[PDB]
């Protein structure tokens, strides 16, 4: 804003005279074209959900899975250039394994968050690479409870109560905010699942032209014993029915 | 005009967050000739139209076996296709030697994705400018995948890529309900495929010289039909 | 594109080499004159302040070994790098053969180093030209130059640095094919006097000649006062 | 809506907006700069001929070497920036001899061809993922001629883009547009080696500015029994005589 | 070149460094550090407007070692890059030299990396 | 960047531009010899590097173009000549040595961060145990070829036209003296001149200014 | 009264882009007048551009179907002449020809009291010295960097005007390609 | 400096004006081409053709060697000499500034901004629309291309479209004409991506 | 960036070295004066905030016991050169001979370091000029300037940085070849007083001498052959002392 930083936006890791890196902000524009994804921190866990656009009926349903697991206890979902997202998850898997190998205990969530962050910011350091074209929502359970994070193309990340990214992010954030206001005492994991389905459904009105498929996962002390699991079967359908009623 | 400033390498976002070098790579596929993939629950099939340079030349192979239960078809840069299919052959082989395990098609797609992705994020090289249709038969049944220059791999019932491929792709959407049910009937799945690719012909006809067909399925290893082997379907 | 040092121009020219030569043509002038029984090196100092410590330095002439010296024109710090490789090359040859290095062999090697920078590697060439004065038992007294092109040629007399064409003209005028080392000195001083944009504090001076006591070869890096006393006796006082 | 300059064609790794690698297509263009080379395959062998194109009477045309043996059963003709053929030829010979050391058999002609094309790719990523061996594509092409037990007499066209086609007859280098068109009309499956030999001279005489003799043209062939032979001036001049005396018609 | 990489401008300036200084104010928060008789206190503003954030994870202060704290002015990802580096330097120092890295020594070390 | 749209290689074509700026060099084959001639102050020339270099006892190389570039080729050639003696137990043929030298040149046109040699060369002499004079020319591109007589460098187009109408392959100069003279003649068209005579079985001799002056004056 | 604005073909094509902002933001007060001889230009034939706001197509002649390399435009009110130039000079040598045979005569005709010249400059003899010698004159360069100067050009025109609502020519919509960007994104990364 | 010289240009029913890239559309025998010359100078020349009741003006372009000033002056002559005979004009060429096949007339511009046409057919069309001798009736066939002038590359689709439309306008039969054109197209470097085996 | 960033321009000049000098010319004045029985080097201590403690920084640095340096230009470039200079004195000299290098050779090593930054790929030249004062047994006292190019000259006295033109002039008038260290110190102060805008005391001035051996700074007794260091930096107190009775 000057959205276009003429003369300073032609290569990564260049500071504009106002101290911006335009390539990183451009990488953000690609993230904003992606499908909506969200995360909800709940009482003893975290829930993930993503909008999957049915571009053609030729897509085979329930294939083309977007949510990924890292180690056994961490989920990742991202919006934007999906292959950048897999690339980042591959790195996270090595970092996790490497931590677990020296220290034996599974990588704690804030520790995992910073491994991804440093790697992502390392890609804003040199003109020989470009920034990641994804924002990533991720987290899980550790010895300190549930943690949920969002990580941007700059390498910036913070912990969240709820997180949304992608095309329908403004709508989703609004519902995430109502949710927060309405639940000072907390949100059960099962509740968060249903509420997550509703939110993805509302956000979809931005991509209303195309059909979509809902994908949901969670990690919860009481529901999955702190392991990452995909929400499936009845619980899934129950959330789908609930979302639709609204 | 503005695009001209941001499309120099794959390491540069445009102000709307496009990577034009990857978008241009997609266009390389349209310079290839059409190929179709489709499947039921028992078999997966590829159909390709092969080109010749003139009447004195051979027609160029479009279908490459990667293992007993997996192969692909290509449209776009021939060298790229050679590089990526050799890579797949190696990954299948690695899976067999170390694990005594056939590489799942879904896992093949992921490995392919990650390799192509790297070419899109670092200076020095270029995205792969070729499209791949991958068929296979593993423990979870029959599969068809489409590979894009961006690295993105998608699982589909059917699709078409290359020049004039829209016709076949429309025909496959239109016939979807029917071809996915062709089980235990490989010649019929092939007929559907030939019919689909036919929708992409412009004043040209399928011959024993230009038509290539591949099939894999339950109890059916990846097999490539060319020459007189394709006549029954013409 | 002329920023890039190892690529041809469309006329088959090498720009960085050419510009390095421009830089040298603005350096302090250096002369070298070969006599029948000796060689003379002279360099007029680029820098002049009254506060400059003129004695204890000599920063344009350098001994490479007992028998070979150089006069520099260009970036003095560039020179030092190549001077040091040369001294090492000369010592390796002495270590391998137990003989002193033939002057041309030392010269060719430095010329090869310069040449290298013009064909590969993307680094700027050295901004130096050298006049080599030396003696060996194969060719006796010798004079060579080398420049950032990596070319080298032998001379009976020669100059590098500023006003080179003015100097060359005078030397072409008053050079006898078989002079005496004391005359070549005089000629050198005159020629530097006719092109100076001239006192002892602005001069470095050296000779390589038969010691006359006896049969051996001697390198004298003239002290400041020595330069004075030789500046008067030739009537430049 | 303004006309501005385009850097679509500068780097070898750069796509044009419609998916072309222009630096690579320019290397394909380079073949035009070469002198004419022509290959013709029959059921009795493959004929390879070239225009020598001495640039001065002082050139000893005998040292113009644009046809070389790869192995006893494979020869080739080059056209373009021919100094680039050095590596390719070397690699081919090593491929053929290495295949025989390791497998006790002749390398199949297509394999050899595929092998030369793999080397050609080495300005970028190798077919097996190797890192680059050179800083630009070659600017030369090859007609590779041979025989093997699986596919008999074969003729291949190897491009500096690391791709190839098999041909029944093929002409490359300057003047090949017309030469190929003649080949389109005149080639047929029942051609004898002799006819194929004459058709090559005939097409060369047409395309060659200078008048055709045994010093500005060279023939050669591969037969299954005698393998690759470059013909000498004597034999070729005889063939040229027979061509003249046949065009009495 | 001189507007993009750390080479001299004709005025003998480094623009990318100057521009890097501008980056430090982008988070729009102030810090101050004060010394006591026997303590040092660092204080920094904390602005968490988005109510979806976990404010407890928002911090520009870092425990570098048992004795060294650091507060950063500038964007968090460059902030956390430096924090990680200093932590590693401080650990290596104690291992190699057998005593705790002094604050001024850590500062100099990071200054050098920066130069 | 590397190729023009019509397929030339830029740097290579620019390398040829360097040779054109170079001093004239020519070689001509006699019946039982090969002569090399080159063109050229206040400089010492008994110690100055000559333009013709022995590669082995029976083979020489001359050049036109970027002078300093030629030393790398001369050195590489001399080493290879010894390697060949060492491993094949026979010295190089002139043609072999030419391939080697040209191959080096070609390579420098296909490696990254490396400039092509701005020199063309004449390589001449007699194969071991053979008395047919040999003469080859190489170019920055790595092309090479055999010549009855050839010229490179500035005004070589003039000199070449001279040799085309004064050299007759049917009757090559029958004596070393004729051969030298024709070489001296060819140079006087565009010309201080060097001449080096190579006879079979290692008779390599550079003519002094004196004997050369006996030639030029008579011509004039 | 009368003033002609001559944009130069310079760094980032901002003069030309400036002209586009001016003429389309003032779609009502402006009219196509005539072509000038594109003899010394890379010659050009295009469709008729027309402002991004559904307003009128500045080409009031309902029979004219094409645009040209070199076009003068006329403000009925403020008495101004504006040249839009699609292409650059066919060579650097014919700049002299172009000024003499095309610019000067147009200046004589129509009796222009003053010409204003728009130019761009870039970090690394400048054309008006060529032009000037071939004579009230206003203006010259501006400090610029390519590319996407859709916003630099406005700020330039916002700057000159001293001394409104901004419309793009509908051509700008295709300045990143004709192909839909949303369609490309979904194909590649969905 | 001063004013530079400009190429002096020295000089039926249907006139076809095009460039050398479109040679495959005119099979020399099939329609029996004849010839007459055409020269220009500056301080180059190319042949005119007939077949046999229709003229063919095909300019040679070359980004590297032939300045567009020549084609500017050539277009200027060809159009002026032609206007005083009122023939029906056909212009055929390419553009790297267009996204699809174009067919245009004197009263219908199917270009959509910001698509446009240079350089020689651009010059030709400028003369036919603008400047003196404007008003002539023409149809214009343009195919998308890439590459510098004189080194253009086309898709096999677009080579096909050119053949249909051009044979049809010329009133030939879509059999022998198509077949003879494709032969010429495949021998041309315009299709080098397909002929090389690069794209399959 | 594997290519030189310092290259020749058509005038034959090397821009990056010139611009480096410009940075030097912009720096705070510093100077050196050589006496018969010592050398002095001096500079001003501009504190870029009053809350800053300038004592915690040092513009005059000991390189060996007998050699010290001061600078004008970019401070951090200087700091880094100081670290490199101390190390090279041990690695290329003291560890081989068991002796500290003589001044002119240590100057020569630093010159090499600077020359290298003007030729190696991917780097700008150093933006400092150093004055270096030393003593050694066979050459006695010396004084050198090293420039961003790697050029060095020996001085009897000189000044560098902002006020160097007037300072060099002042020094030309007052200098003679019989100054004793105390004269040279006095003259250095008077000289620095012109350049100094603002405060002028022992706290805004840094000053060191190379003079007599100080056995009291050795740190141990018992090796009588062991020479004390000749380098000594003057305290705030010592500098004020001279300033009052100026």
């Amino acid at each position: 804003m000057t959205s276009i930083g003429t003369g300073y936006d032609l290569s990564n890791s260049v500071f504009s005279p106002d101290g911006r890196n335009f390539q990183v902000e451009y990488a953000v524009k690609a993230v904003e074209n992606g499908t909506t994804s969200i995360g909800i921190k709940c009482n003893d866990g975290v829930v993930f959900a993503v909008e999957k656009l049915i571009t053609s009926k030729l897509l085979v349903p329930q294939k083309n899975v977007k949510i990924q697991v890292v180690d056994r206890h961490i989920g990742c979902v991202y919006s934007g250039l999906i292959p950048d997202g897999r690339h980042l998850v591959n790195r996270g898997r090595e970092e996790a394994a490497s931590f677990k190998k020296l220290y034996k205990t599974p990588i704690p969530i804030p520790a995992f968050a910073d491994r991804l962050g440093q790697y992502v910011q390392a890609h804003t350091l040199y003109n020989s690479v470009r920034p990641f074209g994804v924002s990533t929502i991720f987290g899980g359970v550790d010895k300190n409870g549930a943690h949920l994070y969002m990580l941007e193309p700059s390498g910036s990340y913070w912990g969240y109560k709820g997180a949304a990214t992608g095309k329908g992010r403004q709508s989703a954030k609004a519902e995430l905010e109502k949710l927060v206001d309405h639940h000072p005492e907390g949100l059960s994991a099962r509740e968060a699942v249903k509420q997550a389905a509703k939110i993805i459904y509302l956000a979809h009105e931005d991509n209303k032209e195309k059909d979509f498929e809902l994908e949901i996962s969670w990690c919860s002390l009481s529901e999955t014993n702190g392991l990452h699991k995909f929400v499936k079967g009845d619980l899934l359908q129950e959330a789908i029915d609930f979302a639709q009623k609204e | 005009m503005f695009r001209n400033n941001y499309d120099g390498d794959t390491v540069t976002f445009s102000p709307t967050g496009r990577l034009f070098q990857v978008e241009y790579a997609l266009e390389a596929i349209k310079q290839g000739s059409v190929t179709v993939g489709l499947r039921s629950n028992t078999h997966a099939v590829l159909v390709a139209l092969k080109r010749n340079a003139d009447e004195l030349s051979s027609y160029q192979k479009k279908i490459i076996k990667c293992d007993e239960h997996m192969g692909l078809s290509l449209a776009g840069l021939a060298p790229d296709a050679r590089v990526l299919s050799n890579y797949l052959r190696q990954q299948c082989n690695y899976s067999s030697l170390v694990f005594n395990r056939k590489l799942a098609v879904e896992r093949a797609g992921h490995l392919l994705c990650d390799k192509a992705q790297k070419n899109t994020q670092s200076y020095g090289g270029r995205p792969y400018g070729v499209g791949l249709l991958i068929i296979g038969y593993d423990k979870s049944g029959a599969h068809l995948l489409e590979f894009q220059p961006s690295g993105n791999v998608t699982e589909l019932y059917g699709t078409a890529i290359g020049a004039r491929s829209q016709g076949a792709k429309t025909y496959l959407e239109r016939t979807l309900d029917t071809f996915i049910k062709i089980d235990g009937n490989p010649d019929e799945l092939i007929k559907a495929g030939v019919e689909a690719i036919s929708q992409s012909l412009r004043d040209e006809s399928l011959t024993v010289d230009n038509l290539s067909i591949a099939i894999v399925g339950k109890d059916t290893p990846f097999t490539i039909y060319d020459g007189e082997a394709v006549a029954k379907y013409i | 594109y002329d920023s890039r040092t190892t690529i041809f121009s469309p006329e088959g020219r090498l720009y960085q080499v050419e510009y390095a030569l421009e830089s040298i043509s603005h350096a302090g002038t250096a002369i070298g004159i070969m006599a029948s029984d000796g060689i003379v090196l002279a360099a007029e100092r680029k820098v002049t302040s009254t506060l400059l410590e003129q004695d204890t330095s000599t920063e344009k002439l350098y001994k490479l070994n007992d028998k070979i010296a150089v006069a520099v024109a260009g970036l003095t710090a560039d020179a030092e790098i190549l001077i040091n490789t040369a001294r090492i090359h000369a010592q390796n040859y002495l270590k391998t053969y137990n003989e002193d290095i033939p002057v041309e062999i030392l010269v060719r090697r430095l010329s090869d180093i310069k040449q290298g920078y013009t064909q590969h590697g993307g680094l700027r060439p050295f901004g130096v030209s050298f006049i080599y004065a030396g003696y060996d038992d194969r060719y006796g007294y010798q004079l060579y130059t080398s420049n950032p092109s990596g070319n080298y040629t032998g001379w009976k007399a020669i100059s590098v640095g500023a006003n080179t064409s003015a100097a060359q003209t005078l030397l072409q005028m008053d050079y006898k094919d078989d002079m005496k080392v004391d005359d070549a000195i005089e000629l050198a001083l005159k020629t530097l006097s006719k092109t100076t944009d001239l006192t002892y504090d602005r001069l470095e001076f050296a000779t390589i000649r038969k010691g006359a006591n006896d049969g051996e070869v001697y390198q004298k890096i003239f002290k400041p006062q020595e330069i004075k006393d030789i500046l008067v006796k030739t009537g430049i006082t | 809506m303004f006309l501005t300059r385009s850097e679509y064609d500068r780097g070898v790794s750069t796509f044009s907006p419609e998916g072309r690698l222009f630096q690579v297509e320019y290397s394909l263009e380079a073949i035009k700069l070469g002198s004419t080379a022509i290959g013709i395959a029959t059921k009795e062998g493959v004929v390879l001929g070239v225009e020598k194109r001495a640039t001065s009477p002082l050139l000893e045309s005998d040292s113009i070497e644009k046809i070389v043996e790869i192995d006893r059963h494979i020869g080739c003709a080059m056209s373009g920036l021919t100094a680039d053929a050095r590596s390719m030829i070397e690699h081919a010979r090593t491929a053929a001899v290495t295949h025989n050391l390791y497998y006790d058999e002749d390398i199949n002609v297509e394999s050899l061809t595929q092998s030369v094309c793999d080397l050609a790719l080495r300005f970028g990523e190798g077919a097996s993922g190797e890192e680059r061996l050179m800083s630009r594509p070659f600017g030369v092409a090859l007609l590779i001629a041979g025989h093997d037990a699986d596919d008999g007499y074969q003729l291949f066209h190897a491009e500096p883009s690391g791709t190839f086609y098999r041909y029944n007859a093929k002409a490359i280098g300057s003047g090949s547009e017309g030469a190929q068109a003649e080949l389109l009309n005149e080639w047929h499956s029942s051609l004898t080696l002799k006819e194929a030999e004459l058709l090559v001279l005939k097409i060369l005489k047409q395309v060659m500015e200078e008048k055709l003799d045994e010093n500005n043209a060279q023939l050669s062939c591969i037969t299954k029994q005698d393998g690759f032979k470059i013909y000498d001036n004597e034999k070729t001049a005889e063939l040229i005589k027979e061509l003249k005396e046949k065009e009495a018609a | 070149y001189d507007r993009h990489i750390t080479i001299f401008s004709p005025e003998g300036r480094l623009y990318q460094v100057e521009y890097a200084f501008k980056a430090t104010n982008q988070t729009n928060i102030n810090s101050l550090a004060v010394r006591g008789k026997d303590c040092t206190v660092v204080i920094s503003q904390k602005k968490v407007p988005d109510k979806l954030l976990d404010p407890t994870t928002v911090s520009y202060i870092f425990c570098i070692s048992r004795t060294i704290g650091m507060v950063v002015n500038g964007p968090i990802p460059d902030a956390r890059n430096a924090a990680l580096r200093a932590k590693a330097e401080a650990a290596e120092f104690r291992y190699k030299y057998g005593y705790d890295m002094p604050c001024d020594v850590l500062a100099k070390r990071m200054a050098n990396l920066s130069q | 960047s590397i190729f023009s749209p019509d397929g030339h290689i830029f740097q290579v074509e620019y390398a040829l531009e360097a040779v054109k700026r170079g001093t004239c060099a020519v070689g001509v084959k006699g019946k039982n010899c090969v002569v090399l001639g080159c063109e050229r102050k206040l400089q010492d020339t008994r110690i100055t590097p000559s333009k013709v270099s022995k590669i082995d006892s029976h083979v020489v190389l001359s050049f036109s173009g970027l002078n300093a570039d030629s030393r790398i080729l001369i050195e590489k050639a001399r080493v290879e000549a010894q390697s060949h003696r060492l491993t094949l137990e026979d010295p190089v043929t002139v043609e072999y040595l030419t391939r080697y030298v040209a191959g080096v040149q070609q390579r420098y046109t296909q490696s990254g961060g490396v400039r092509p040699f701005g020199v063309s060369t004449l390589i001449a002499g007699f194969d071991p145990r053979d008395d047919e004079p040999k003469l080859y020319q190489t170019e920055p591109s790595g092309i090479y070829s055999s010549w009855s007589a050839q010229t490179i460098g500035r005004n070589s187009k003039t000199v070449r036209e001279f040799l085309e109408k004064n050299y007759d392959r049917k009757e090559p100069p029958a004596t070393v003296e004729e051969c030298v003279k024709l070489t001296v003649r060819s140079l006087l068209e565009v010309v201080n001149i060097e001449i080096t005579v190579v006879k079979p079985d290692s008779d390599i001799v550079a003519l002094s200014s004196e004997e050369i002056n006996q030639y030029v004056t008579q011509i004039e | 009264m009368s003033c002609l604005v001559l944009p130069l073909v310079s760094v980032g094509n901002i003069p030309q882009l400036s002209i586009d902002w001016l003429l389309n933001s003032q779609a009502n007060e402006w009219e196509y007048l005539e072509a000038l001889d594109s003899k010394y230009l890379v010659e050009f034939v295009g469709p008729l551009d027309r402002p991004e706001d559904g307003s009128d197509s500045l080409y009031k002649d309902a029979d004219m179907k094409y645009s040209s390399a070199l076009e003068v435009f006329y403000n009925k009110k403020r008495g101004l002449f504006a040249i839009q130039q699609r292409t650059p000079l066919v060579s650097v040598n014919y700049l002299n020809n172009f000024i003499v045979e095309i610019i000067l005569p147009f200046l004589s005709k129509y009796n222009i009291s003053e010409i204003c010249i728009w130019d761009s400059l870039y970090a690394m003899v400048d054309q008006p010295i060529f032009k000037i010698l071939f004579q009230s004159i206003k203006y010259c360069s501006c400090l610029a960097n390519e590319g996407d100067n859709s916003l630099d050009s406005q700020q330039f025109l916002q700057w000159i005007i001293s001394q409104v609502k901004f419309v793009r020519p509908i051509s700008w919509q295709g300045a990143y390609g004709m192909a839909d960007a949303r369609d490309k994104f979904v194909d590649l990364y969905n | 400096l001063e004013v530079c010289p400009v190429p002096k240009v020295e000089f039926y029913s249907t006139a076809v004006i095009t460039t050398k890239i479109m040679n495959p559309l005119f099979p020399k025998n099939l329609l029996q081409l004849t010839s007459i010359g055409e020269i220009k100078t500056t301080l180059f020349s190319f042949p005119i053709y007939s077949f046999g009741k229709t003229l063919l003006f095909s300019m040679e372009e070359n980004f590297i060697s032939i300045s567009p000033i020549f084609g500017n002056m050539i277009s200027r002559s060809i159009i002026s000499q032609l206007a005083q005979f009122s023939p029906d004009i056909i212009v055929i060429g390419t553009s790297d500034k267009i996204a699809s096949m174009k067919v245009m007339t004197e009263n219908e511009c199917t270009l959509q901004p910001p698509e446009f046409i240079t350089g020689f057919i651009g010059s030709v069309l400028t003369q036919l629309i603008v400047g003196p001798s404007k008003g002539l009736k023409f149809k214009c066939l343009v195919a998308p291309s890439e590459g510098p002038n004189g080194f253009e590359k086309l898709s096999l689709s677009d080579m096909g479209s050119l053949v249909d439309l051009c044979g049809q306008w010329l009133g030939f039969e879509p059999s022998r004409y198509s077949e003879e054109c494709y032969r010429l197209w495949r021998c041309d470097s315009a299709a080098i991506g397909a002929q090389s085996g690069l794209y399959i | 960036y594997s290519f030189s960033l310092t290259t020749f321009s058509p005038s034959g000049k090397l821009g990056q070295i010139d611009y480096a000098l410009t940075a030097v010319k912009q720096g705070v004045t510093s100077l050196g004066i050589k006496a018969t029985n010592g050398v002095v080097i001096a500079t001003e201590k501009k504190s870029s905030s009053p809350l800053a403690m300038s004592e915690t920084l040092s513009k005059v640095s000991l390189l060996t016991p007998d050699i010290g340096a001061v600078y004008s230009g970019m401070g951090p470039d200087y700091r880094v050169l100081v670290d490199k200079s101390r190390k090279v004195a041990h690695t290329s000299y003291k560890r081989i001979y068991g002796e500290y290098p003589p001044t002119k050779l240590l100057v020569s090593e630093v010159a090499k370091i600077m020359q290298e930054a003007t030729q190696s790929g991917g780097v700008r030249p150093f933006g400092v000029s150093l004055l270096i004062a030393g003593h050694d047994e066979f050459n006695g006292f010396s004084l050198y300037q090293v420039d961003p190019s790697g050029s060095y000259f020996p001085w009897k006295a000189t000044a560098i940085g902002k006020g160097s033109v007037a300072a060099k002039t002042f020094l030309e008038k007052r200098w003679n070849d019989e100054l004793e260290l105390e004269d040279a110190i006095h003259i250095a102060l008077l000289t620095l007083k012109e350049s100094v805008e603002g405060e002028f005391n022992g706290d805004t001035i840094e000053l060191a001498i190379i003079g007599d051996e100080n056995p009291d700074l050795l740190g141990y007794t018992g090796i009588p052959t062991d020479k004390g260091p000749r380098f000594r930096k003057l305290t705030s107190q010592e500098i004020n002392d001279r300033l009052e009775a100026l």
